[PDB]
RNA sequence: ACGGGGAAUCAGGGUUCGAUUCCGGAGAGGGAGCCUGAGAAACGGCUACCACAUCCAAGGAAGGCAGCAGGCGCGCAAAUUACCCACUCCCGACCCGGGGAGGUAGUGACGAAAAAUAACAAUACAGGACUCUUUCGAGGCCCUGUAAUUGGAAUGAGUCCACUUUAAAUCCUUUAACGAGGAUCCAUUGGAGGGCAAGUCUGGUGCCAGCAGCCGCGGUAAUUCCAGCUCCAAUAGCGUAUAUUAAAGUUGCUGCAGUUAAAAAGCUCGUAGUUGGAUCU
């Protein structure tokens, strides 16, 4: 087939620039948040089905 | 950084300790003093010396 | 024909159990086959038997004590050093708690662990648990 | 049945060692007929000539033109069709420059929608595509 | 190859030098002598790596050439010279005798002697042969040939040799009950007395050993070492007295003996 | 040919499953527990249990009264004792079979030195060995997973030149009190 | 296809690899033939032919990096024309000389080991803590985090000094000086439908562009493409291609199958092969 549409989805979307955010720890530390979060402190368990990148 | 470990001799004269010492070691001391040229220069004139015959070798480089 | 009578004994052996008898005829006997029973018998797998003396050839009945989960043959004989013992006794044994290999050896015919007693090797026949 | 005797070992090794070669794998391996028919002659990758790009129709229950080039392999001269993988890729190949290819994955074997194409661009003028397609890198003019 | 040999890998050498892997890529290659290559220690391993009076191959070289070092009672200046079994070592500067002596590990033990036991050394004689127009010649596994020996002294058999002149000064027949090292094999480095040779025509002779403490062992004809007539030895002995400690006993005693101090 | 040495051995090994919930959960409880900087960490102390049960059963297998079996068993009992990890009641190689990796992670010089009370949190421990503060009998020890041996652990004190231990105050500190 | 010691993987059994530093062999562009010597059919010896090739005043002369660097070529694919005989050893007439053997540095994300990228406190907040069978009157002797909040402490990355190291150096170690609050001294590589950990959130595209190892997604609410945000997997590492091992009891000795899924010869005889009844204190 043609060989004109080569980057027309990428070419066409809008170029939306990364937003500046606070750099995330490493190691040890984001091992740590990690365990604080899965393990220390968890409220809505009350046996429903959570995820960690839930939408609603 | 509590201690440091090495090795020590005394020699029982200094005549002794430049007979049996090595050559670096007695340097360190200034008590030697080694050749000036390099591997080198050395390698490049000996085989330059093999190309002559005779008293001619003394007379290359 | 018939090759390794104490096969077919111990396959008879088997099904007869499988069936829920309390006797079972084996035919032909032989000398292994009568010290294999006795290895069993020993430890309380079988219990007491006789022989039928034929003129030409052996004739056993053996009385089945529930118990004989599985006696089965070994067929070849392989030679087993008793470094090696180990591992055929791990791939036909259901537990290390129970369940004997017979071995024929030089000292006679005896389960594994009297096989270990006596620091001894052999050819192993068969096993039963 | 099979045989169980302790003097069978010469006649169970012959029967595997013939029964292994009734294995696709096995013969494809040790036959050597694959190995000369390997564009890459072995190899995990493999420089070319871009000679054009094609754009392969994908297989029937999909729609799309999967953009490909024909190159032509330095090593050893055949002609090979090498998927260009991310979008706008074909804008960064020009025909007639250099490309490194490798395997689409599957070891000699079409992948997903594009028909008859086992190989895939990975560099094109020495740099790659992905640094291209991130803008990493630029093609050197 | 194309002629012989010059060098020797250090992973190569003999396993009782005790040389370790990561000084060099080479070990000194023993020079040709009385004892094998590897029934042999050479002279710089001694001093070195032994008695630690060098750090350096240099300086085994500079002690070696100011003849301080006695071999058998001669003077030898070839740092690889190879020194090996029943050989004494004399450095008189130092004061010192040394004879090597296998240890039960297998290993040449820094065995020191006083300066009477240096003046001779055992031999096991290796052949005996006429020639010379009916002249005995007997040759002993130090490689040294010995005219007119004693007519009862045959193969196997162990003669003392006075350093100092080299000639025959007692023997010890190849008897059963006769006390005698091992000098190779598994046995290597032990001592006990000869139980009995079983015989085999056309092949070695195996020969059965009893240890001091009762440990049977047994090894092939070439690697027994007539000692003493009986259980006494000819030769002072190691710390060991050839008695092979199985690893149990070992740790017994490196535990018992670490526990003594504090 | 070179002097060389090329001995050279990996001290882990890599989960068949790479996305499971229970044992992702169970590593991720480990490290948080201990302070650990990643997954490799719990895996090396996996490895080496999982090495020393290996030896443990393929003692096990022997007679007892085997001469290896003896021998190795007892090696092998000695120093699981001795780093704190089996009890001197339990000197069967049964006992073996029984030992935990949190038993193995207790022992490391981080979890001490945050259970002797020279710091606040496993992670304040974990700095403390990393920024020399923290010695062992009279050795300056910077690695956190240093294994404390059971008689060096009462000898775990907090180093003679640290700014805790002893005096000349940080750089930090010095540099304030200059300022002011 | 150099062989072996060995390597990878591996429940048991096996499968694959081993040019590669140790041992043995072979070769020095291809063959062949020798001289010397104890030892060579030697190639950093010679003689010739074959191929290639250097200088030439055209008469002649001189070649052999599968040694160490380095160059070209080949390719997916691999480092300095460095320093030294100080170490390990070797050779010599030799304690002294020589060694691109070897050692030392340079390049090095082959690979392996250790291991930073923050820790702590207060403040506001949240959570539990038999908290009274509901509202900060018994909720700070515990714990968490967007906290661009507030504080002091602690550090080595780095720069630099003196040692130390070493032939001489470098590196590491050791002092000392400066060195952290977006501690901007900034962690990435892949992914988020399932397999398989992680969003049917927002915008764009509209069977296009593309994704997708496989099943599939995309034709106007795309959880799958292109992006933003968020999340999660490993982490100074991660992705891809290829070969290989396990998974593969899909080569089955352990341990597979053969009625219909692939499969028992049309049927007998029959040699080798394989396997062969009881019995002897």
């Amino acid at each position: 087939g043609s060989l004109a549409r080569a980057g027309k989805v990428r070419g066409q979307t809008p170029k939306v620039a990364k937003q500046e955010k606070k750099k995330k720890k490493t190691g040890r530390a984001k091992r740590r948040m990690q365990y604080n979060r899965r393990f220390v402190n968890v409220v809505p368990t009350f046996g429903k089905k959570k995820g960690p990148n839930a939408n609603s | 950084g509590g201690k440091t470990t090495g090795f020590g001799m005394i020699y029982d004269s200094l005549d002794y300790a430049k007979k049996n010492e090595p050559k670096h070691r007695l340097a360190r001391h200034g008590l030697y003093e080694k050749k000036k040229t390099s591997r080198k220069q050395r390698k490049e004139r000996k085989n330059r010396m093999k190309k002559v015959r005779g008293t001619a070798k003394a007379n290359v480089g | 024909v018939r090759m390794n009578v104490l096969a077919d004994a111990l396959k008879s052996i088997n099904n007869a159990e499988k069936r829920g008898k309390r006797q079972v005829l084996i035919r032909p006997c032989s000398k292994v086959i009568v010290r294999f029973l006795t290895v069993m018998m020993k430890h309380g797998y079988i219990g007491e038997f006789e022989i039928i003396d034929d003129h030409r050839a052996g004739k056993i009945v053996v009385n089945l004590t529930g118990r004989l989960n599985k006696c089965g043959v070994i067929s070849p004989r392989f030679d087993v050093q008793l470094k090696d013992l180990e591992k055929w006794q791990n791939n036909l044994l259901p537990s290390r708690q129970f369940g004997f290999i017979v071995l024929t050896t030089s000292a006679g015919i005896m389960d594994h662990e009297e096989a270990r007693r006596k620091h001894t090797g052999g050819k192993i026949l068969g096993f039963f648990f | 049945g099979k045989c169980r005797g302790l003097r069978t070992a010469r006649k169970l090794r012959s029967h595997r060692r013939d029964q292994k070669w009734h294995d696709k794998q096995y013969k494809k391996a040790h036959l050597g007929t694959a190995l000369k028919a390997n564009p890459f002659g072995g190899a995990s990758h493999a420089k070319g000539i871009v000679l054009e790009k094609v754009g392969v129709e994908a297989k029937q229950p999909n729609s799309a033109i999967r953009k490909c080039v024909r190159v032509q392999l330095i090593k050893n001269g055949k002609k090979i069709t090498a998927f260009v993988p991310n979008d706008g890729c074909l804008n960064f190949i020009e025909e007639n420059d250099e490309v490194l290819v490798a395997g689409f994955g599957r070891k000699g074997h079409a992948v997903g929608d594009i028909p008859g194409v086992r190989f895939k661009v990975v560099k094109v003028a020495n740099v790659s595509l992905l640094a291209l397609y991130k803008g990493k890198k630029e093609r050197p003019r | 190859a194309r002629g012989p040999k010059k060098h020797l890998k250090r992973v190569a050498a003999p396993k009782h030098w005790m040389l370790d892997k990561l000084t060099g890529v080479f070990a000194p290659r023993p020079s040709t002598g009385p004892h094998k290559l590897r029934e042999c220690l050479p002279l710089i391993i001694f001093l070195r790596n032994r008695l630690k009076y060098a750090l350096t191959g240099d300086e085994v070289k500079k002690i070696c050439m100011q003849r301080f070092i006695k071999i058998d009672g001669k003077v030898r200046t070839d740092i690889t010279y190879p020194a090996g079994f029943m050989d004494v070592i004399s450095i008189d500067k130092t004061g010192e005798n040394f004879r090597l002596i296998y240890d039960t590990k297998g290993r040449f033990a820094v065995h020191r002697i006083t300066p009477e036991e240096a003046k001779y050394k055992l031999c096991k004689v290796r052949k005996i042969f006429v020639g010379t127009k009916g002249i005995p010649h007997l040759v002993t596994h130090d490689a040294r040939t010995i005219r007119y020996p004693d007519p009862l002294i045959k193969v196997n058999d162990t003669i003392q040799i006075d350093l100092e002149t080299g000639k025959i000064t007692d023997f010890i027949k190849f008897d059963t009950g006769n006390l005698c090292m091992v000098t190779g094999g598994a046995n290597l480095g032990r001592i006990g007395v000869i139980t009995n040779r079983e015989r085999h025509p056309g092949s070695f002779d195996v020969v059965h050993v009893k240890d001091a403490n009762g440990n049977s062992f047994a090894t092939r004809l070439s690697n027994i070492f007539v000692i003493g007539k009986g259980n006494k030895p000819w030769i002072s002995l190691p710390r060991g007295k050839g008695i092979r400690l199985t690893i149990a006993e070992e740790r017994d005693k490196r535990l018992a003996a670490k526990q003594s101090s504090g | 040919p070179v002097a060389r040495s090329w001995v050279c051995r990996k001290t882990y090994v890599t989960p068949r499953r790479p996305f499971e919930k229970s044992r992702l959960d169970q590593e991720l409880k480990l490290i948080g527990e201990y302070g650990l900087r990643n997954k490799r960490e719990v895996w090396r102390v996996k490895f080496t249990l999982a090495k020393i049960r290996k030896a443990a059963r393929e003692l096990l297998t022997l007679d007892e009264k085997d001469p290896r079996r003896l021998f190795e068993g007892n090696a092998l009992l000695r120093r699981l004792v001795r780093i704190g990890v089996l009890d001197e009641g339990k000197m069967k190689l049964d006992y073996i079979l029984g030992l935990k990796i949190e038993d193995f992670l207790e022992r490391r010089l981080q979890t001490q030195v945050f259970k002797l009370g020279l710091a606040k949190s496993i992670h304040h421990a974990r700095v403390l060995i990393r920024q020399r503060h923290i010695r062992v009998r009279k050795q300056v020890v910077n690695i956190p997973s240093f294994i404390v041996r059971l008689d060096s652990q009462k000898h775990i004190d907090f180093s003679l030149r640290s700014p805790y231990g002893g005096g000349r105050p940080g750089r930090v500190k010095r540099k304030n009190a200059k300022k002011g």
